[PDB]
């Protein structure tokens, strides 16, 4: 049914970004009920409130040449709602893997060497 | 014309340059038109006995 | 029929079309687009930041000892205007022939001048640069 | 079936009875003689290849 296919809900603290044929429509939607074209358009909700994630067993080569493994490094971040469009236009929705948690290990290694 | 140390360590950055220079020098007069944009070489495998000493 | 004519380009990519092996001088941006039914083949090349890595890269230090970097990742991006020239000169897999086929040679050339300590600890932060 | 759809980045040379015809052909669709002529495309762009265990 058209209603079942199109009707979608955006959780509080999330901003919705839609895609029609792969393009990025310049019209994000805030929390609440919304209407999108049923089949062609598909939505993904990016969290804008405080968010947490973690990386495990990060190596660290100390200046003495010995290896120490930090078990868990957690980063908590957030992005302003206005920047969702650009931050999704670049780096796609999964901006965290390619902006924070892929560089965590290298930055820590550089610091602790 | 070079020793084991020179080839393995010191002149490794020049092995590829010399090879490219020689090949292009030949081709310039043999088969004009072809050009060797670049050359690469992996590190040579030195004997095991000499490897332990290093 | 018209099923093949349409094709999604995805955001952050640019589509390049081949006319039975020949690269047309027309490129299509993200969004819905239409081409010829069966005699044209599209491929989307990414024009946004992307990453790819090479594993177990040897490195011979000035001391004659061999140390293997577990992973070396390169993050790169291609401007949208030069996409046509890049694909024409080096196809859609330009990255392999431009970066990751010479990462190992560049690393070996850098290592041959530095000692095991020098690369392992001292100038580790300079290897990337 | 005689159509051969030369690739991009290559250039095609033809052989009519084992003879190099003076006319080459760039990328795109092309038509040659049905059977007496056989084409082959050589890559005119950057091309990599190696030799092992030197
Ligand atoms: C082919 O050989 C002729 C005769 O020696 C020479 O003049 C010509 O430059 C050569 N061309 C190529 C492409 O090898």
């Amino acid at each position: 049914v058209l209603l079942y296919a199109s009707i979608h809900k955006i959780e509080e603290g999330h901003l919705a970004v839609y895609y029609r044929g792969g393009a990025l429509l310049t019209s994000p939607s805030g929390p609440g009920y919304h209407i999108m074209l049923p089949f062609i358009t598909t939505f993904r909700s990016v969290q804008t409130t405080l968010q947490t994630d973690e990386v495990k067993n990060v190596p660290c080569g100390t200046s003495g040449g010995v290896m120490i493994y930090i078990d868990r490094i957690e980063v908590v971040n957030m992005l302003a709602p206005y920047a969702v469009f650009d931050i999704v236009r670049n780096y796609t929705a999964d901006y965290d893997k390619t902006l924070i948690f892929n560089k965590i290990h290298h930055e820590l290694n550089q610091f602790c060497s | 014309a070079h020793t084991l140390q020179e080839v393995y360590i010191e002149l490794f950055d020049q092995i590829d340059e010399n090879l490219k220079q020689a090949l292009q020098k030949d081709l310039n007069l043999m088969a004009p038109g072809l050009t060797i944009q670049a050359v690469r070489v992996t590190k040579p495998k030195i004997p095991e006995a000499i490897r332990r000493n290093f | 029929s018209l099923f093949s004519a349409v094709h999604k380009i995805e955001e952050g990519h640019i589509g390049v079309y081949y006319r039975g092996g020949a690269l047309l001088t027309s490129t299509s941006g993200p969004g819905f687009h239409l081409m010829l039914p069966f005699i044209t083949s599209y491929k989307s090349v990414q024009t946004t930041l992307q990453t790819d890595e090479v594993k177990n890269v040897p490195c011979g230090t000035s001391g004659g000892v061999m140390i293997y970097f577990d992973r070396i990742e390169v993050v790169n991006f291609l401007v949208p205007n030069a996409v046509y020239d890049i694909v024409k000169n080096y196809t859609a897999d330009y990255d392999k022939a431009l970066i990751f086929n010479k990462i190992h040679h560049e690393l070996n050339q850098f290592c041959s001048v530095h000692t095991l300590q020098e690369v392992y600890i001292e100038l580790f932060d300079q290897i990337d640069e």
